[PDB]
RNA sequence: AGGGUGAAAAGAACCCCCAUCGGGGAGUGAAAUAGAACAUGAAACCGUAAGCUCUCAAGCAGUGGGAGGGGGACCAGACCC
RNA sequence: CGGUAGGGGAGCGUUCCGUGUUAGGGAGAAACGCGUGCGUGAGCCGCGUUGGACGAAGCGGAAGCGAGAAUGUCGGCUUGA
């Protein structure tokens, strides 16, 4: 019983390639390259999906911080997060820092009424 | 006349989509923050204990907003609970995740699918506390 | 002496186009001669 | 091509094999089989190795016949062509009717091809008895 | 050609119009939500249309160096290139003002970082060091001192390059830009101006 | 469906001529009038033209007597050189190691192009773009549109 | 080392380019996107056509974010380049 | 519930056999190339084009049964140009 591998092989190598399909020059197109590249790029995904969560929120505090200083002269995000406890007010800095950009207004009403 | 007629049915003009009630609040859930306005549908963790097309209220609305918008002192600013309705409670596209290390044979590869939850929002109920905006 | 590694593509159909338009400076200049051709030349 | 593996099968002594066959060409033929079916023809020249007989004009097939020797036209001789004996079977022309053959021994001291249905012999044609 | 051209264009500015037609964009100012509700701006971090950020739009700035902190006044004017002045920050484009700085060579400096500090460029041979002084190079090209001073504050890179060109040094006190009406720059430190 | 009668594929093939020396050639009469690629072709330098030339004159006799279009009309459209079928030497060099120098071959295609075949349709479409002429439903716009197909 | 046009050679009369080779119409055939280098015809490699896009850049070439542009004869906060 | 050597458990496919000269198939099988289905994965599953006759499951069985590395080996085709 003699076993041909034939159907096997690009079957799976076809499905490595749609990966690469994007990748520009001999990545692309090169079988046992793309297989050592798909991994590469899949390792990079995993790996920054976890950098997004504390780069997402590394830029929303600098929006924050940026906002906020425009208020009063001394006024500076350090003191403002430790305000927003003082006060017990459980706002995320996801949101925080949209309302910022998209409504100042609002920005401008919390930031007025937390000082008391 | 004919004039205005094939051009017009031809290649058409847009109308201002609805009527909406233009008051967003922001509402907490699977302890995650988001702005939520009425007319309008949301991605959240899958509500374990939730049906196909069952209405629900949420209970957690840390603010809300109009022309004369009103913030919270405490927590949920009292009284208010946003007024929302369940869609279909389907599988999120699929994330890789693959653990990799350098020469050591140990390439493993595995899929995940969060199971996630569609919800659609009716409306906001009225506040009746704290008037802020100046 | 010896090349390190190959050259392999896009860098050497940058290199082969300039020889093809080689060709066409060759090509222009036998489409001028074909006007000189017509009419006169004493 | 004439192609090479697919010729006449050579025996041990240098002469090639032949096949029984229920036909001979002293004959007329209805066709059981193909593209040409119910027609009635005769058998005119007989391939053994194949199986396959020539029946005057049945197989209509073109052929392209380009000039051999000078400068004129040639021309488009419509041919004959060849015809498996499976295809083929034995007509009566009194009833007007198929059949499948069978040998019998007559008081005639010779073998002779009797039919089935209607069972008329089949055997005083060509060179003749 | 020209038959093909103008019925061509005839069509590019159709199909133009058509999507043009299609969703609104607002500038900053504004409300949260509005008769747009197309994608959600909300729940997704915000970032720049290339609609808001355009160079016209863009403040500016201007500084009088004189009596001033080299280093001071120069992280100050970073930020204002940068954009971490504005709420609206993005770190991927340029959304910050520009910068104009005059009396150059007024600028001051503590310690003995007169003589003392060297600017050092390499030619790029196998010999060539060339390195002078601070005082000695502002009495030759004073613009320097404070372009230099400002391009290694910011982000060295594709856009270092093209947010760098947005600063304006100049040796005197007058300066051409009176068009574009360049108000006064805020200015956080108490170190900032020299103790005279 | 947009040409389909505005040309002719004549495709003479198994020219013993490099492909590269083939490319010299034919990329310069991609999209050229024919009368201008003949007196191109005889002028130029190389060997390349020979039985380029013979193609080009070719295809356009079997333009004017096959589908009876006037040669004055047309053009070259596609014009396309592909690798052959290569053949091997083996040549022997300097102290007993041997390599194999190629006879390459190649693969000639021209596709002719009349200008006037879809003008009667073009010029007609000089009609400026607020017309939308709503006759068959939709009707005969199938002749090289050329700018857009932007008919959501 | 070098097998597989078709069921059947029906293997292309005639016309055009033309010294040949070969090619396009015609004709045969279920099919000639089966033409003898002929059956299914993957990859590397070589092109041709369309959509976007690089000439102050620095790069194991991906990845997270995504400006601006383009879609698919099927009206999507959806999807793809 | 990190994991090299390494041990243990649970699977997917490959060709062939029993069931089966099964249904499914010249109103299109094997293949070949594409999927805005599925799975933890190996893989599965539907698609209409090219293709032109083979042949799924399920329950079981057996191996010339899975490749990227061997200055492997045979064939093709690059680079240097």
């Amino acid at each position: 019983t003699r076993v041909k591998r034939g159907y096997i092989a690009r079957r799976r190598r076809k499905k490595i390639r749609f990966f690469a399909s994007s990748f520009r020059g001999a990545h692309s197109r090169l079988t046992r390259t793309i297989a050592q590249q798909k991994i590469r790029a899949l390792v990079s995904a995993h790996r920054d999906r976890d950098r997004q969560k504390r780069d997402f929120r590394r830029l929303w505090i600098t929006r924050i911080n940026a906002a906020i200083r425009e208020r009063g002269v001394y006024y500076n995000y350090s003191k403002f997060i430790h305000d927003l406890y003082k006060r017990q007010l459980l706002l995320n800095r996801k949101i925080l820092a949209q309302i910022a950009i998209l409504n100042p207004n609002c920005i401008y009403m919390i930031y007025n009424e937390i000082i008391k | 006349p004919e004039y205005n007629d094939i051009i017009n049915q031809f290649l058409p003009k847009k109308g201002p989509p609805p009527p909406r009630e233009e008051i967003f609040a922001v509402v907490v859930i699977g302890s995650r923050q988001y702005i939520v306005i009425p007319g309008r549908w949301i991605y959240t963790q899958r509500l374990k204990g939730a049906t196909v097309n069952d209405k629900i209220v949420l209970n957690k609305v840390l603010l809300v907003g109009t022309k004369a918008s009103t913030y919270i002192g405490t927590p949920i600013v009292t009284n208010a609970a946003v007024h929302a309705v369940v869609e279909e409670q389907l599988l999120d596209d699929k994330v890789i995740v693959f653990k990799y290390k350098k020469k050591k044979n140990y390439r493993r590869n595995i899929g995940h699918r969060q199971p996630i939850t569609r919800i659609k929002i009716t409306g906001i109920t009225g506040y009746e506390d704290y008037p802020a905006s100046t | 002496a010896v090349p390190k590694k190959r050259t392999s593509i896009y860098k050497k159909r940058i290199r082969k186009n300039i020889w093809k338009k080689k060709g066409y400076w060759a090509a222009l200049k036998a489409f001028s001669l074909a006007k000189s051709l017509s009419t006169g030349n004493s | 091509r004439i192609k090479r593996w697919e010729r006449k099968d050579c025996k041990p002594n240098s002469l090639p094999k032949l096949h029984k066959r229920h036909v001979k060409v002293g004959d007329t033929v209805k066709v059981i089989s193909g593209g040409e079916k119910g027609k009635i023809g005769e058998i005119s020249k007989i391939h053994k190795h194949n199986s396959t007989v020539i029946i005057k004009d049945l197989n209509f097939k073109t052929k392209h016949v380009k000039s051999k020797e000078e400068g004129e036209q040639g021309q488009i001789i419509k041919i004959e062509a060849a015809i498996h004996s499976s295809n083929v079977m034995l007509i009566l022309k009194e009833q007007e009717v198929a059949d499948r053959v069978g040998h019998k021994i007559l008081e005639d001291v010779r073998k002779v091809r009797y039919l089935i249905k209607t069972g008329e012999i089949v055997d005083t044609p060509d060179r003749w008895k | 050609t020209k038959c093909t051209e103008e019925w061509r264009q005839l069509k590019e500015a159709v199909k133009k119009e058509f999507a043009i037609p299609h969703v609104p964009l607002d500038q900053r100012w504004m409300f949260t939500l509005e008769e747009a509700t197309g994608p959600d701006i909300w729940n997704t971090t915000w970032y720049p249309k290339s609609a808001d950020h355009v160079p016209t739009d863009k403040k500016w700035y201007v500084v009088d160096a004189t009596d001033l902190i080299l280093g001071r006044m120069a992280s100050t004017i970073a930020i204002h290139i940068r954009g971490k002045n504005l709420a609206s920050y993005t770190p991927s484009v340029d959304m910050g003002a520009f910068v104009i700085v005059v009396n150059a060579d007024k600028v001051a400096v503590s310690g003995k970082k007169r003589t003392q500090k060297l600017y050092r460029r390499h030619s790029g041979r196998p010999g060539g060091l060339k390195e002078e002084t601070f005082d000695q190079l502002q009495k030759r090209i004073p613009e320097r001192i404070i372009e230099h001073a400002v391009r290694g504050m910011l982000p060295k890179g594709r856009l270092g390059r093209y947010l760098f060109n947005h600063l304006k040094v100049y040796k005197g006190a007058e300066h051409p830009h009176q068009a574009q009406q360049p108000i006064d720059l805020p200015l956080r430190d108490k170190r900032i101006r020299v103790e005279k | 469906e947009p040409g389909k009668c505005d040309e002719i594929t004549t495709r003479g093939y198994s020219i013993s001529m490099s492909v590269d020396k083939a490319r010299r050639v034919i990329d310069q009469i991609r999209g050229r009038s024919y009368a201008e690629t003949l007196m191109i072709l005889e002028l130029m330098p190389y060997r390349a033209c020979y039985p380029i030339f013979k193609l080009i004159y070719s295809a356009a006799a079997n333009a004017s007597h096959n589908k009876q279009f006037n040669k004055a009309n047309l053009i070259i459209s596609k014009a396309e050189v592909n690798k052959g079928i290569t053949l091997k030497k083996v040549k022997p060099r300097a102290r007993g190691r041997s390599y194999m120098i190629k006879r390459p071959t190649c693969h000639i295609t021209i596709v002719l192009r009349d200008i006037t075949h879809f003008d009667s349709y073009d010029k007609f479409l000089e009609s400026l773009t607020p017309k939308k002429l709503i006759a068959l439903l939709g009707l005969m716009s199938t002749g090289r549109r050329r700018e857009l197909l932007c008919g959501r």
